[PDB]
């Protein structure tokens, strides 16, 4: 009934041990909540959905299906590069994935303010993993060179070297050709997804879910205001 | 599972022995023609070694062992040929036939008609067949049988004649490293009359093979490191011409013969010295030889070679007394003088230098009993020719200042000065001798003792100490005049200066102090017979000892020479000699365990050593027999040195949690001098786990305990890196632990290991283990210093000189007849084979390969190189002739 | 013969050690202490008397005295400053200002001087231990062997020789060469042969990340070298501590520059070192500062180079004297075929001739093995080689 | 424990029995040696008696301590946790050798003296950079190389596998291996079969992760690696791509060059150290060969140099025979147009179009791979 990392209760005269302080918070659970991602849903995409298709053959099926790629005697991916203008739906697509099928969604962002739950230091990022492991169905996630070689020193532990399976990394950026080449090594990535801005039809349905919450009145023919 | 198809052998041997029981009776073909055909086919499917399943061996007594048992019992009409194809069939899966009782009933089968010559079905394979059946049969059946039943019918009759024919397979299919099971076979056969079967096999090992002599020679000697007396008696003399008859190596006779000297007969080694007498061969191995006789493992030998050819091979013997020892002294005056070895080094009483600076001031330290340990800056330095011309004004000027026993002690400092000397040794002494002393010329005639030590020639038979115990009146010129005759001719054993020296044990004076170390003087002499010096001490132990309950000045001297006149044997009637020979008090029933154990330094007999501590294990003793259960752990501190590492690592693992830890009086005051007799070996297991309890000095008992156990813990020679853990003790230790006390202990402490740079081989294992004295001169000091009382008047006689059988250093030697060799040599650690493959490899210290008379060390085999094939002695003995010899082009 | 009859009676006494030596007493093991049968000394009488009448006597550390009277001024880690007192069992002798001393909890009076600070990351440099390296193993430089080993001990093993001839020997010397030359190695037969304090520093151990950090460092290490009375200070490397001084526009190194010059403080000037003998090593000397460069610190100034042919044959000779190989070989030739090379590339060859003979089934080399280590370790690896801008420095 | 190392004649000998006898002999010795002590003497438990003596010395307030200095008479200055330190003394039941200076030690509440001393809690980072489980299959995934391989196997697992060739040839193994060629080129992949193979403890580290923000944070974390790979046991440290601290600059360095600089001075002493350095390997690999400093490439700090080269055609199809080894491949395709496809194609390239077509089927729910998924897969796959 003694945990390892828990409160108690203490008797101060001979340091007797008196009763189990029920919880404080987990190290992720924290410092996860002082980022505040905005969540997301499946109901908020606005027309992305072959993109929504690919990611499900990516992240999706080695969680439901982890045998269904032994049944092709092919290894499952680990790495997920996405791209395009910002402004387009990368982080409600990423968080919305791991919300779905229920993954620890774990963005880094390198602040110091996370750093106090990572370690006292933290010499590498690996120490990490020790948390990650620990929410072993997980998706870790990273923004836009220090990210470059952090995504680099993540796929090198998961290349073989990490055991534990369920851990799949995500970058979203722009401009890919300016990006490190070993990251562009063909066994490097495993899918990078294009991410265009919207059509006139794309630009229609973002106004009909962003619509939704607002007191209308009657009459409106937003396709002229999408065009 | 793929069964069936290719069952023939689980049908029709399913068959043919279920019908013989309807094929034995009104069926004479069948009987007969399917036993042969159920015999070479289970023959013949069962003589490879590589289906060891057999079709038929584990497949068909499931009905065949209930068809054998109503076949072999149940016919009670078997013919002469019908066995021979019944039991040549149901004798090969018996020990798989049946379970692990077919002890009782291997003979079931088998003793009913051995069947012909069972080889003819046993010549292809190796064990399955019978061998192992053979090795149930001496197990558990001949054990039965000649428990009390050796002389007896068929089973020992037949029985020595397979287990010859077998012992011949073994040495028949493959001279591979089954021959080692052969001694498993003549030895598990009639362990105790092992000399019945060793007859059977030793004429075949005779005709066996001149190549396979060292593999199972070594497994005999192996065999014989250690066994019970009657086997350790029987397998040794067994263990005798097998390089004699068979072998004619002929050349590790004499130092491994020292081994078959003592326990078996004492006439035996001289039955082994007239074999070498008789092997008059050549001068290099009849040299090498004979140079082992004087000062490396015995003496008593120069009366036997006086014969009618002395010319020069029966002139060896001068040689060998003085003339080789002339090269031990020429070691020290040519190539020890090469190397480093300076006229006066002097110079770790200078490298004590840095406490005036290290903490404040100095000029502190003024005891004068700091220069009793500041002659041993003159003395211990100087051994080895390290002669000083007015150097020795440190002794010159303590000899006429104070402490009696330092003008003793400053004399007797000289005769380690001059060491293996007979050339100006006693010019030397009589520049000091004058001086109208009791304390120094009782000193300097005591280091004339020390001089002529080994040389045994024309010095004091009864010329010099003799005239100075006939002066006879007090003090030393009574004392130290009886302990160097006893030095220099302990390795003497003539009985006309024993019967000078016995008045002085039955003169009964009342000078106790003389006439305790006076059997200290004759039992170094004599080990062997002359009961009526026991008689002499035990005459005036009952005058004296009897009618007293005082101090260890008895107790420590007296029976301690009688364990010196009856050491080295295990026959235990010793025991019953002397341990019924002062029957009384237990005070002086202290010498119960003297001359029991004396007799047992090293051999096989735990079962004594369980009756050397079940006795008196605490008991808690309320201070009534500590000193007898100090000399009961005393006497635990043989039995460890040569039972090569095997009781070393049970005493280590057993001292460190018994006495130490859970004593109350026996490991606190006394029971580490066990690191002090066991080794100066050397290695951190033991050498940094006495610092423990000497570091903490745990000052509450009577701390010259543990500063007892200071310079003992500093008992090592071979001198190490280990000046920081003294010199750091002497660094708390010159505030602490009182130089009051303690100043000639703590430098006598640090000038101990390095006395000189060599002269350290004093640890009693020569060659690879065989004595050589080394225990008659030192143990009477750790039997010395047990407590007090003898660090400042009366045991500053042996503290000084009491062991003093340093047969040197070095085996890098070529003693070629010119003498213009220097060496070809690689010095390795020690080996570790016991049965390898090709040609075995011995050591891997390849990383050293030198040629000159450079150190032994410790854990080392030297070997070589360049076709010299080294052809004199091959095993060790440090004074190869090294012959050489080129038919390898 | 009897298979199960030495297994089961060589296994129940194997188990009936530990069956009563649970009986005697080593068990529970712990989470840190020592061995029950050990400590019965603290027993009974120390268990309240090492105890119940000792103190804790807290230590500090003195401000000063004043006049006339004690009245001291101590100071302790955090809090306040008192006036206090010794104790009667000490001398007001050795309580002098600026030292640690053991002070009662309650009256506050002085009790011990204590020994100042040390800290440990010095103490841990202090080697305690000594290589195997002999002056038999650097062969080929015995001039530089010699040249260095009459100023490195020949006073301390004989400061008599200097004194009654009137000079005062030198105390600093520098060794430098290209990389593998056997500058690092050279010292070792020097921490072999050594008797006192061989205090060994390496320089980037020093790249501290605050500021005046490894400045304290060097005041703290000669603090600790004046207590000894000979120590022989060792620097590797010392071209990360130290270049020069080229500051210009945004100050750039400038905190490495800063121990440097503590570190010229303390070898030249105001009642120095004393018996104090410094040695440093660098790969590349043309980097680093003249002032530094000046003697009286850096008198020695050995260089190492590749053997003219003869020490080259005797490095050859000394790698390879304990190797199984062809008798009638020639090394004469080998080093023929070495022309420019270092002992660690001689080594080098070594060990991977003796491989030429591990590779098929071979026990000792032969001359056309070591001919198949030349052409790979010299001459497939030429392209790598590293020697020739280090011959130049840069 | 530790009661007899002597097994030698390792056979049914009346050697190994009498080995037993002896030792059996002895341990009935220690039995009824031991045994009268309490028959005798009472007086006490002696199995919780003293102990509970020792523990009714110590108190259960224990507060957790950090040694700093040693004086031997067992008293010394011992840091607080606040940091005012102390000059307490030390106990009997210390067992005093387990005492460095930072060890955490056990104090007592009232006079804080040293009570006992503390184990440590390791430490993450050990964790961290310790490998703990072999990661993948053995050399036979490999294919193609097979001389190199030889390399590896003899300078690392044939000196720890066979040490009596080196005994019997008097030498030692070489020090220092280096792995360099094209990327992609199976570079990490052989040192995952080593990391199979081997039963040493291995660490791994990216040349990369060796920088650092703070000043001389490099080189002391390459001083406390190095501290960890001496201090477990014949190791292996594996560095990767180690050109990476010379290549590129990142602004987190406050320092410039001129600090990677040091901490590569600092690494330099840990290769050629006058320490005794023990059983610790070196691999090294990287792609840009020629950048590094030469310093640390000298003969002495590595001794192998194996460059990894581009794959010939005949190897190329062993590889594709390896990564088509256990899938379902239809028998539309030929492997060997799609050998000559690309003409330098790595092993990861293979790798890449096998697994990237199966995602190609698994778009089509199928089971097996086709022609066409090949045909479109390489346009993924290589152009772009
Ligand atoms: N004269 C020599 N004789 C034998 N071996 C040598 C010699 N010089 C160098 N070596 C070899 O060179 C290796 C490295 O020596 P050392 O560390 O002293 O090189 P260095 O000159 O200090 O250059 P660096 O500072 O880069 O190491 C050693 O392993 C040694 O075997
Ligand atoms: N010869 C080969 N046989 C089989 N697979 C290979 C081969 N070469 C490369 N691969 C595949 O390529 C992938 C990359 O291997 P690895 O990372 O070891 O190459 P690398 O040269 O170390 O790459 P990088 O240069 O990025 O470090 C491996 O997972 C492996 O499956
Ligand atoms: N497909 C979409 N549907 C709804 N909102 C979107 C979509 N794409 C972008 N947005 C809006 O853009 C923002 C998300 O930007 P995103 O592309 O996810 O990250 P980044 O801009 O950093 O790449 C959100 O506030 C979101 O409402
Ligand atoms: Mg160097
Ligand atoms: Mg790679």
């Amino acid at each position: 009934d003694v945990t390892p990392n828990c409160r108690v209760a203490l008797r101060n005269d001979s340091y007797t041990l008196h009763k189990i302080l029920p919880n404080k918070v987990d190290p992720l659970v924290s410092l996860m909540m002082v980022e505040k991602v905005p969540d997301s849903t499946y109901e908020m995409i606005g027309g992305l959905d072959k993109q929504i298709k690919e990611i499900k053959e990516v992240i999706e099926l080695p969680v439901k299906h982890p045998e269904l790629f032994e049944a092709l005697g092919i290894a499952q991916p680990k790495g997920v590069l996405l791209y395009g203008p910002p402004g387009t739906g990368k982080t409600l697509l990423a968080r919305a994935v791991a919300h779905h099928t229920d993954c620890t969604f774990i963005r880094v962002s390198g602040s110091e303010l996370v750093q106090k739950f990572i370690g006292e230091g933290a010499r590498m990022v690996r120490e990490l993993f020790v948390m990650a492991r620990e929410h072993a169905p997980s998706i870790i996630f990273m923004d836009e060179s220090e990210v470059q070689r952090t995504m680099l020193e993540l796929l090198n532990q998961l290349d073989g070297f990490e055991a534990t399976k369920n851990i799949k990394v995500i970058m979203a950026t722009n401009r890919i050709d300016i990006l490190d080449s070993a990251l562009l090594r063909p066994g490097r990535i495993d899918r990078k997804i294009e991410f265009p801005p919207p059509n006139e039809e794309a630009r229609l349905d973002i106004l009909k879910i962003h619509s939704r919450k607002m007191n209308l009145t009657r009459g409106i023919n937003l396709r002229k205001i999408a065009e | 599972m793929e069964e069936g198809g290719r069952d023939k052998a689980p049908v029709q041997p399913q068959q043919s022995p279920a019908a013989a029981p309807g094929g034995t009776d009104e069926k004479p073909s069948g009987k007969e023609r399917r036993d042969a055909g159920d015999k070479d086919k289970e023959q013949e499917l069962s003589e490879e070694d590589k289906q060891l399943q057999d079709e038929l061996e584990m497949l068909v007594e499931r009905l065949g062992e209930k068809d054998t048992s109503l076949y072999r019992p149940a016919l009670e009409e078997l013919r002469r040929q019908i066995r021979s194809s019944t039991t040549s069939m149901t004798s090969v899966p018996k020990p798989l036939k049946f379970l692990r009782p077919h002890y009782g009933k291997l003979k079931e089968i088998y003793e009913n008609m051995a069947p012909g010559e069972n080889k003819r079905f046993a010549a292809d394979i190796i064990s399955v067949l019978a061998m192992t059946m053979s090795g149930e049969r001496e197990c558990l059946k001949y054990r039965l049988v000649g428990s009390q039943e050796e002389l007896a019918s068929w089973g020992h009759e037949y029985v020595r004649h397979l287990a010859g024919e077998v012992a011949k397979e073994w040495q028949e299919l493959d001279d591979a490293e089954k021959v080692q099971r052969e001694p498993l076979l003549t030895l598990v056969k009639e362990i105790v009359p092992y000399n019945m079967a060793h007859n059977a096999e030793h004429e075949a090992c005779d005709l066996l093979m001149e190549i396979e002599q060292v593999d199972m020679l070594e497994k005999d000697i192996d065999e014989n490191a250690y066994a019970k007396v009657c086997l350790y008696l029987t397998s040794c003399v067994n263990y005798v011409p097998e390089p004699e008859n068979s072998a004619l190596l002929r050349c590790a006779l004499g130092v491994f013969r020292k081994f078959s000297r003592f326990p078996e007969a004492l006439r035996l080694a001289l039955m082994l010295n007239d074999m070498e007498l008789v092997e008059d061969i050549f001068t290099s191995c009849k040299d090498v030889v004979v140079q082992k006789q004087m000062a490396f493992m015995l003496g008593r030998h120069g009366v036997f070679l006086e014969l009618s050819e002395d010319v020069e091979e029966y002139e060896d013997l001068t040689e060998i007394m003085s003339n080789v020892q002339l090269n031990s002294n020429f070691l020290a005056l040519a190539r020890e003088l090469d190397i480093m070895e300076p006229k006066v080094p002097d110079d770790i009483y200078k490298t004590h230098l840095e406490n005036n600076r290290f903490g404040g001031s100095g000029s502190q330290v003024d005891s004068a009993r700091m220069n009793l340990a500041s002659s041993f800056v003159n003395g211990f330095v100087n051994a080895a020719f390290g002669q000083d011309k007015l150097l020795t004004d440190d002794g010159n000027k303590w000899l006429y200042k104070n402490k009696d026993h330092g003008m003793l002690s400053a004399a007797a400092s000289l005769g380690m000065i001059l060491l293996w000397d007979v050339d100006g040794g006693l010019t030397q002494i009589d520049k000091y001798l004058y001086s109208s002393e009791d304390y120094i010329k009782s000193g300097a005639l005591l280091a004339c003792g020390i001089v002529n030590s080994g040389v045994r020639n024309e010095c004091d038979p009864a010329l010099a100490l003799l005239s100075d115990y006939v002066l006879h009146n007090s003090n030393t010129m009574r004392l130290g005049s009886i302990f160097g005759l006893g030095l220099a001719y302990a390795g003497s054993n003539r009985e006309d200066v024993l019967t000078l020296l016995l008045p002085v044990m039955g003169d009964s004076k009342s000078s106790m102090e003389v006439a305790g170390v006076t059997a200290l003087a004759c039992g170094m002499i004599a080990v062997g017979s002359c009961n009526g010096d026991v008689t002499s001490t035990i005459l005036q132990t009952i005058m004296e000892k009897s009618e007293t309950e005082l101090k260890d000045t008895y107790a420590r001297w007296l029976p301690l020479g009688l364990g010196l006149n009856h050491l080295g044997k295990g026959e235990a009637i010793e025991a019953i000699l002397a341990a019924l020979e002062v029957v009384s008090e237990p005070f002086r029933s202290f010498a119960n365990t003297l001359v029991d154990v004396c007799a047992y330094a090293g051999s096989g007999n735990v079962l004594k050593v369980q009756q050397l501590l079940h006795i008196c294990s605490e008991h808690f003793d309320s201070k009534e027999k500590e000193e007898d259960k100090d000399k009961k752990e005393k006497k635990d501190k043989d039995k460890k040195e040569a039972p090569a590492d095997m009781g070393a690592h049970q005493g280590v693992a057993v001292l460190g949690i018994a006495l130490i830890a859970m004593g109350e009086e026996i490991g606190a005051e006394m029971a580490l001098r066990t690191f002090g007799h066991l080794l100066r070996y050397g290695e951190p297991t033991l050498r940094r786990a006495v610092p423990l309890a000497l570091a903490l000095i745990s000052v509450s008992n009577p701390r010259l305990n543990i500063l007892d156990t200071l310079s003992k813990f500093s008992h090592d020679a071979d001198p190490e890196v280990s000046y920081n853990s003294i010199f750091a003790m002497g660094m708390v230790g010159s505030g602490t632990n009182n130089a009051r006390l303690a100043a000639m202990l703590r430098q006598l402490a640090q000038y101990h290991a390095k006395d000189p740079n060599n002269l350290f081989m004093v640890r009693l294992a020569q060659g690879l283990t065989h004595l050589g004295k080394g225990t008659l001169t030192l143990c009477p000091y750790h039997s010395d210093r047990q407590l007090m009382s003898q660090v400042a008047v009366a045991g500053l006689l042996t503290v000084l000189v009491s062991f003093l059988d340093v047969r040197n250093i070095i085996l890098g030697k070529s003693h070629y007849v010119l003498y213009g060799l220097v060496a070809a040599m690689q010095p390795r650690m020690l080996v570790t084979f016991d049965e390898e493959l090709r040609p075995l490899p011995v050591s891997v210290r390849v990383g050293q390969a030198v040629d000159v008379v450079g150190q032994a060390g410790k854990p080392k085999t030297i070997t070589g190189f360049q076709t010299h094939t080294t052809p004199v002695l091959l095993a060790h003995g440090e004074r190869a002739e090294l012959a050489t010899e080129e038919f390898l082009p | 013969t009897y298979s199960r009859q030495i297994k089961q009676v060589e296994d129940d006494i194997q188990q009936l050690l530990k069956k009563i030596n649970e009986l005697t007493g080593i068990k529970e093991s712990d989470t840190g202490l020592a061995p029950p049968a050990l400590w019965d000394l603290a027993a009974d009488k120390q268990t309240l008397q090492s105890e119940q009448p000792l103190q804790v006597a807290r230590c500090t550390k003195i401000i000063n005295a004043d006049s006339e009277d004690p009245k001291y001024i101590i100071n302790v880690k955090q809090f306040a400053k008192f006036v206090v007192d010794l104790s009667d069992q000490v001398a007001p002798t050795d309580i002098e200002e600026g030292m640690r001393v053991g002070v009662d909890r309650n009256k506050y009076q002085i009790h011990i001087p204590l020994p100042p600070k040390i800290d440990p990351t010095v103490t841990m440099m202090q080697v305690e231990e000594k290589p195997d390296v002999t002056y038999s193993d650097v062969g080929g430089c015995k001039e530089q062997i010699e040249k260095l080993r009459e100023v490195v001990e020949t006073p301390l093993l004989h400061p008599e020789r200097f004194v009654n001839l009137g000079i005062e020997p030198p105390k600093g010397v520098l060794l430098f060469g290209p990389p593998g030359t056997g500058k690092t190695l050279c010292a070792r037969a020097v921490a072999n042969r050594t008797d006192a304090c061989f205090i060994r520093v390496i320089g980037s151990e020093l790249v501290q990340k605050y500021v005046g950090e490894g400045a304290r460092m060097v005041r703290e290490l000669f603090e600790m070298a004046r207590t000894k009375k000979a120590c022989l200070i060792f620097f590797d490397e010392i071209d990360a501590i130290g270049g020069a001084r080229f500051d210009d526009g945004a100050g750039g190194d400038n905190e490495v520059q800063r121990t440097m010059l503590e570190l010229i403080n303390q070898l030249d000037g105001f009642d120095p070192r004393g018996n104090i003998k410094v040695l440093m090593a660098t790969n590349r000397p043309d980097t680093l500062d003249p002032a530094l460069m000046r003697p009286g610190r850096l008198d020695r100034k050995i260089e190492f180079s590749l053997p003219d042919l003869e020490g080259r044959t005797h490095i050859f000779k000394i790698h390879a004297r304990s190797m199984s190989v062809e008798r009638d070989i020639r090394f004469e030739l080998l080093a023929r075929l070495c022309p420019n090379s270092t002992g660690a590339e001689i080594r080098s060859v070594c060990t991977e001739a003796g491989m030429f003979a591990i590779r098929a089934r071979r026990k000792i080399a032969t001359e056309k093995d070591f001919l198949e280590a030349v052409n790979k370790v010299i001459k497939s690896y030429a392209k790598f080689s590293a020697t020739p801008r280090y011959m130049t420095y840069n | 424990a530790s009661k007899l190392p002597l097994v030698t004649p390792h056979t049914q000998c009346r050697l190994k029995l009498l080995k037993l006898e002896r030792i059996k002999d002895y341990l009935l010795m220690e039995e009824e040696f031991i045994r009268n002590q309490e028959q005798m003497k009472p007086l006490e438990e002696k199995q919780e008696e003293e102990r509970s003596k020792v523990d009714d010395l110590r108190g259960t307030p224990m507060s957790v301590g950090t040694l700093e200095e040693i004086i031997d008479d067992n008293h010394a200055i011992v840091s607080t946790s606040v940091g005012s330190e102390h000059y307490v003394s030390i106990l009997s039941f210390v067992d005093k050798d387990l005492l460095e200076p930072g060890c955490s030690v056990l104090l007592n509440h009232k006079v804080h003296a040293v009570i006992g001393v503390l184990m440590d809690d390791t430490d993450p980072l050990v964790t961290v950079m310790k490998v703990e489980k072999a990661p993948q299959e053995t050399y036979a995934d490999i294919g193609g190389l097979d001389n190199q391989i030889q390399e590896i196997k003899e300078s690392v697992e044939l000196p720890l596998t066979h040490p009596e060739y080196y005994e019997e040839m008097g030498i030692k193994p070489p020090k220092g291996v280096i792995l360099y060629g094209p990327p992609g080129t199976g570079k990490t992949l052989l040192a995952k079969a080593v990391a199979n193979q081997t039963s040493a403890t291995f660490l791994r580290v990216v040349g990369s992760e060796l920088i650092q923000k703070y000043l001389g944070d490099g080189p002391k974390l390459v001083r406390e690696l190095f501290r960890v790979a001496e201090e477990h046991a014949p190791s292996i440290v594996f560095i990767d791509e180690i050109d990476a601290i010379g290549t590129k600059r990142y602004d987190s360095n406050s320092g410039g060059e001129r600090e990677i600089q040091r901490t590569m001075l600092e690494l330099l002493n840990q290769l050629d150290g006058f320490d005794s350095r023990g059983d610790v390997k070196v691999i090294m690999a990287t792609n840009r060969i020629e950048t590094l400093d030469p310093a640390l490439i000298r003969p002495g700090r590595i001794d192998r140099k194996i460059e990894f080269p581009l794959p010939d055609e005949k190897t190329k199809k062993r590889i594709f025979q390896i990564h088509t080894s256990r899938m379902t491949l239809a028998d539309d395709v030929t492997l060997d147009d799609l050998i000559m496809a690309k003409d330098d194609l790595s092993g990861a390239d293979i790798k890449a179009i096998c697994t990237e077509a199966g995602l190609m089927a698994l778009r089509e729910r199928r089971m097996k791979v086709t022609n066409e998924d090949f045909k479109k897969s390489k346009e993924n796959v290589l152009y772009k």
